[PDB]
């Protein structure tokens, strides 16, 4: 019954930043990951962190998705420039216990 | 008569999903549920047996205080 | 939950099968229609042009019997 | 469950809606071989009665020659 | 194009007849959903009696 909350959304051509908040249940988590959807497509794993924590992404972001994590905020953050017609969609966040799965909100991003 | 449809039909598709999703997704409790029924029953055996347990601790509780009385 | 399970492969199913099929009684609706506009108010503009034919031709039905007077 | 009431309703768009349509093509119908009431008929006429005259021309022209 | 009319007027009704019956028996084990996580409770209840 896990419920997280992204942030960092906004008109851009630079720096604009992502927030994947986190209310309840911190830091006791599994692996945590990222999701985006990019138009007319389903979605899909972008850049992942662990209880290790080990940094790992999808290699559309190479040097271009920086991944982190805290223990007491529980609220990943990223880069996001050097930017690609393609970066218009939205992103969002998961995270998963005991044999279930939890989404995030989702939010649109903008590449000009 | 299939504008409305070729809109209507393929919007009822996605109008099942997250709530069916949700549907499949509570009874993935469900799936912990139907699967953890039987821990009341393994909880039930040892409700009776440390209950058969204190008893001896129980009756060796007698053990205790009466040696008091009988040495003094 | 199978019956949970297998619903929404039914419906879905269901739900994309039966829309195509209807399609194709319209999209053949509006081009076997056409034509009864096309080759056929053609039938009109043909007449539209036939009666005037015929009418340098009900033209024909009097000269030659003055010519001949 | 308000999934699907609503995804009824998505089917209860096609219930009447589509027999309310073709009953109404029903009348669009009388206007297709309606125009054809004066066409196929009034077609016949012109395609029968003018190739007469044409003998009429012919009648004049046994009278010509 | 007539069939389908009559042709639907009998596919509609079913599933409207068998998408509620699917939400009562969704009804149902909802229902248990909760109870068994009550349930949970006597055995958080043996859980915090063992000690």
């Amino acid at each position: 019954e896990v419920q997280l909350q992204e942030s960092g959304g906004g008109l851009v051509y630079d720096s604009l930043r992502l927030s994947c908040a986190s209310s309840r249940s911190i830091d006791g988590i599994n692996i945590m990951r990222w999701y985006r959807q990019a138009p007319g497509k389903q979605r899909g794993m972008v850049a992942v962190v662990t209880g290790w924590g080990s940094t790992n992404y999808v290699d559309s972001v190479k040097g271009r998705f920086i991944i982190s994590r805290d223990s007491a905020k529980d609220t990943v953050y990223l880069q996001m420039n050097n930017l690609k017609p393609e970066d218009t969609a939205v992103y969002s966040c998961n995270a998963i216990y005991r044999g279930s799965e939890y989404w995030g909100q989702g939010t649109q991003v903008t590449v000009s | 008569v299939m504008e409305h449809l070729k809109a209507i039909e393929p919007l009822i598709a996605e109008i099942r999903g997250p709530v069916s999703q949700e549907f499949e997704a509570r009874r993935a409790e469900h799936a912990e549920l139907i699967a953890v029924r039987a821990n009341l029953d393994q909880a039930q055996r040892q409700i009776a047996l440390i209950q058969a347990e204190e008893r001896e601790v129980s009756a060796r509780l007698a053990a205790a205080e009466t040696a008091l009385g009988e040495s003094d | 939950s199978t019956q949970a399970i297998g619903q929404r492969y039914e419906t879905i199913h269901g739900g994309l099968d039966s829309i195509g099929r209807v399609m194709e009684h319209l999209k053949a609706i509006e081009p076997l229609i056409a034509e009864i506009r096309g080759p056929v108010s053609q039938e009109f503009e043909a007449r539209r042009a036939e009666h005037a034919e015929l009418i340098a031709v009900r033209a024909n039905l009097d000269q030659a019997q003055r010519q001949i007077a």
